[PDB]
RNA sequence: GGCCAGGUAGCUCAGUCGGUAUGAGCGUCCGCCUGAAAAGCGGAAGGUCGGCGGUUCGAUCCCGCCCCUGG
């Protein structure tokens, strides 16, 4: 997308419609900048000083040069006895510090792009500086695909014509390229219609002299644009595709076989480029074919068959205008970003194909010494058409007013719309707007908008914010993900930012079944690394290489977390075809794509390795324990303002004797725990490693009110000891106890658990302090004996135990 | 140490492929005990 | 894709055209030492030298393709 020209031709285009127009390279590149064009690099040219002069070699010595610089040197690839050289001696400077009987200088050395100018550029002795013009300054322009008007000379000068205010004169015009005679056809054409041709021209030039160099000031610029020159006819319409924006080809005349055909690519042809190399070809692809072999790839490359060479005498330039969508495909599978493909997928003005022919035939035989034939075959259609321009808009007279929320003097928008080009009528207060031909992208009231305010200027559009929206706030979600994150950071633990990529077979490391539902991933076709092309399941191996990297740098006792989404496929990546986008889908339609697309739930996870309390004063602190995943789990819970139940499971990568599967309610959200030591080490985890993972889509959305009674009346304490069998969980004990214990039970906590032959073998101790009060009434120690026997029943009926004795 | 005398009694790679082949088996034989002993190992009390 | 310098211990990096990477600094472990530490001194652990193949009794080093960073 990248447009690079020199300061002197454009400022030259400008400078024919308001002479002496010239500005500060930096103000060239601010105005550029407010219009709309990215300026990418601004580069000047040279510079050199001292005794840089030219000179003409005299004798060759196989290497010895003799260079008559009012003087006489020797100085020790590429040149003859009698070419003009550039020449360094030992003096002043030379970009890029060197100091230099002498050097010939090379056009990287100069900081211009051996080299060797053309007979007749300059006479021997003169300043170099002003031969090559140093004082020139390159611009790199990066050009939008919405301004494909813009990759030429015109085109730019045309927009700083508009945003300086300035007469234009379009180098394309029939003063600048005066019409050539027009007795006949040049050459036998046919075309398919159907290929997406717009126009093709054709015109010959006779008797070129195969001897004859392109002028400087014609290679210089070429040079400047980034396009290698090597003769007159092809540097011409390299010349003219820079200056005019419409990209021209020459063919040998004398190496075409019979009339010239356009058309589609019959099955799985080929064709040999100017490079030299067979390029297979598409049932879709437009080519120009003769008798013989293909000619060139339709507006994408030039074939070597009609190539011109050094030996060739008869020229036949063809102007064209492709499809661009034809010519984008074809040029991004052959890898060719051609200067002429990038400017027809960009769309080319069609209305100026015979006047840049015509400027092609004129300057190649202005400096190559040939005869434009009177001839030309101009294909324009069926019907021939006449008119290129766009349909055209109907738009409010103050649209743009409105919508750049300025009032803008009368007439603003009419001038612009016509600055650019177009023909604007008035009825009423609805304008009647005709693009020119070379602005395809202007087809709604928008696109004529965006042309007024940025030529006015984004910076007269004042700052106005909007009124505030009576709106809502966070999202019950939104508050609670926030609320876990405050609350695990407050705990502890410290949050990254997980990356969806899963490492290489990570799965393979935990040992998942090959039908675990984690192992069902959506796949990338071009990942960054072709190891990790899988995408995550579980937040967790995100976090466990985020913890590998803290401990293999020194901080060995971490705590990690990360509240982000997952992906998980439910079937095989099914496609949805193409909805019409000039209307809106039906709801159908919608749950269509949604039931197309992953799940994607809402993730909480963390891991856990080396000390959980770090060392002190206090004492040595304490090493990362289940309990502490399953602590993260309960944090999470209060945030999420939800009452969570845990079960021993077993679940990979966890340790089966050291999970926990997370219930809220009778739906399971996840699992927390140790993780497995064979998972660890096959991972190189640090040993112990602890991790959780909920599902906060499962942890439904809860807003509680309550409404607490304080009691004034004296509480009784009591504790009861019961025993369970080892497999019995404590919270089984608390619930039997508390349902049991009817509403008197104020609380309850456990304080002791207690093993040993005292007790049954695996069987356990449990003690529970109670905190039994009335709402009305002082209790007596039987009223809270009662209760407590009522809860000691109801842990022997659900947990079998038994009232320790 | 010629191509002699480089070569057969030089050929240890079988007895040191003998002995690494039993090394591979035990690490796969006590890996699997490991991991055995793992799920019939007295649990914890997650609540 | 082209062309290229790289990928070597936990971190950062040297070094080798066939049998030792005598790997370095720091990180990890043990001893002397301290109430317990650290330094210091002394003694150890740990690398499939980027993957997959090719040649040899034997390849980090030689051949081919490929994964990712400077290009
Ligand atoms: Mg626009
Ligand atoms: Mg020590």
């Amino acid at each position: 997308n990248a447009m690079r020209l020199p300061y002197s031709w454009l400022r030259e285009v400008v400078a024919v419609g308001a002479s002496g127009w010239d500005v500060t390279p930096g103000e060239l590149e601010q105005t550029l900048l407010r219009i709309g064009h990215e300026v990418e690099e601004v580069i000047p040219l040279g510079p050199v000083d001292g005794p840089v002069t030219v000179g003409r070699v005299a004798d060759i010595e196989e290497r010895a040069c003799a260079v008559d610089i009012r003087q006489y040197r020797e100085i020790i690839t590429n040149f003859a006895v009698g070419d003009l050289v550039v020449v360094a001696l030992p003096g002043a400077t030379l970009p890029g510090g060197f100091t230099i009987d002498g050097m010939i200088c090379s056009a990287a050395e100069l900081n211009l792009g051996i080299l060797v100018l053309p007979p007749g550029a300059a006479e021997p002795g003169a300043d170099g500086a002003g031969v090559l013009g140093l004082d020139d300054v390159v611009f790199h322009l990066a050009i939008t695909p919405d301004r494909g008007y813009c990759m030429s000379v015109r085109g730019l000068a045309r927009e700083l014509a508009c945003a300086y205010d300035l007469d234009f004169v379009d180098p394309a015009s029939n003063s600048r390229v005066p019409p050539l005679p027009i007795e006949g056809p040049a050459w036998p054409l046919t075309v398919q219609p159907e290929t997406g041709v717009r126009r093709f021209a054709l015109r010959p030039v006779i008797g070129i002299d195969p001897a004859a160099v392109s002028p400087w000031w014609l290679q210089r610029r070429l040079l400047l644009c980034g396009i290698r020159a090597t003769c007159p006819a092809v540097d011409v319409t390299n010349y003219v595709m820079l200056e005019l924006g419409h990209p021209m080809h020459a063919h040998d005349r004398n190496r075409i076989s019979g009339t010239l055909g356009v058309r589609f690519a019959r099955s799985g042809e080929t064709a040999v480029t100017l490079d030299g190399i067979e390029r297979k070809l598409d049932t879709a692809d437009v080519l120009i074919v003769d008798d013989a072999a293909t000619a060139a790839i339709g507006g994408v490359m030039g074939a070597a068959s009609t190539e011109v060479r050094a030996d060739s005498t008869d020229v036949l330039l063809e102007a064209a205008i492709w499809d661009p969508a034809a010519v984008s495909r074809t040029q991004r599978r052959l890898h060719l970003p051609s200067e002429a493909a990038r400017r027809y997928e960009r769309t080319v003005d069609p209305a100026i194909s015979v006047a840049a022919l015509d400027r092609c035939a004129r300057l190649l035989a202005d400096i190559a010494g040939g005869e434009v034939s009177p001839t030309l075959t101009d294909w324009r259609g069926d019907p021939p058409c006449d008119d290129w321009s766009p349909p055209p808009i109907r738009m409010g007279v103050d649209v743009p007013d409105r919508i750049a929320g300025v009032a803008y003097p009368q007439g603003t928008t009419a001038r612009r719309l016509a600055q650019i080009g177009a023909v604007v009528t008035h009825d009423g207060d609805t304008l009647t707007v005709t693009p020119p031909s070379w602005r395809p992208d202007l087809r709604q009231p928008a696109d004529l908008v965006e042309e007024v305010l940025r030529l006015e200027g984004l910076e007269v559009i004042p700052s106005v914010l909007p009124p505030a929206p009576a709106g809502r706030g966070l999202t019950a979600g939104q508050q609670r993900r926030r609320t876990i994150g405050r609350s695990l950071a407050l705990s502890g633990y410290v949050e990254i930012l997980p990356t969806p990529f899963l490492p290489a077979g990570v799965f393979d490391l935990w040992g998942l079944e090959a039908d675990d539902s984690r192992r069902m991933t959506t796949r990338v076709l071009n990942p960054l690394e072709a190891d990790r092309p899988q995408l995550a399941t579980t937040l967790l191996p995100a976090l466990l290489e985020a913890l590998v990297r803290n401990v293999s740098r020194g901080l060995v006792d971490v705590a990690l977390f990360a509240i982000a989404q997952v992906v998980q496929p439910t079937e095989q990546t099914r496609g949805v075809g193409l909805i019409p986008v000039d209307r809106r889908p039906t709801d159908d339609e919608i749950a269509m794509l949604d039931a197309s697309l992953p799940r994607q739930p809402q993730h909480v996870a963390a891991v856990l390795a080396g000390l959980r309390e770090p060392r002190g004063p206090w004492g040595p602190g304490r090493p990362v324990e289940a309990a502490d995943a399953f602590e993260a789990v309960r944090i999470i819970a209060r945030a999420s303002r939800v009452d969570v139940t845990l079960r021993p499971a077993q679940y990979l990568p966890w340790h089966p004797g050291r999970c926990a599967q997370v219930f809220v309610g009778e739906s399971s959200v996840g699992h927390a725990g140790q993780l497995h030591p064979a998972v660890i080490e096959r991972s190189g985890l640090p040993k112990g490693t602890c991790a959780v993972e909920l599902n906060l889509d499962a942890i439904p959305c809860s807003a509680p009110l309550p409404a607490p009674r304080v009691s004034p009346y004296p509480a009784v304490f009591q504790d009861v000891s019961l025993v369970v069998a080892a497999d019995i969980p404590a919270q089984a004990v608390a619930d039997a106890v508390r349902a049991g214990a009817g509403d008197l039970l104020e609380d309850i906590a456990l304080f002791d658990v207690f093993t040993g032959p005292q007790i049954g073998e695996h069987r356990k101790s449990l003690t529970f302090a109670l905190r039994f009060r009335a709402p009305d009434r002082t209790l007596t120690e039987d009223d809270a004996s009662a209760a407590r026997d009522a809860a000691v029943q109801s842990a022997a009926e659900r947990v079998g135990a038994v009232l320790r004795g | 140490v010629k191509e002699q005398r480089a070569e057969a009694g030089k050929r240890v790679n079988a007895a040191r492929n003998a002995a690494q082949r039993s090394y591979d088996e035990r690490l796969a034989t006590l890996r699997a005990e490991r991991d055995a002993a793992v799920l019939v190992a007295e649990g914890i009390d997650v609540t």
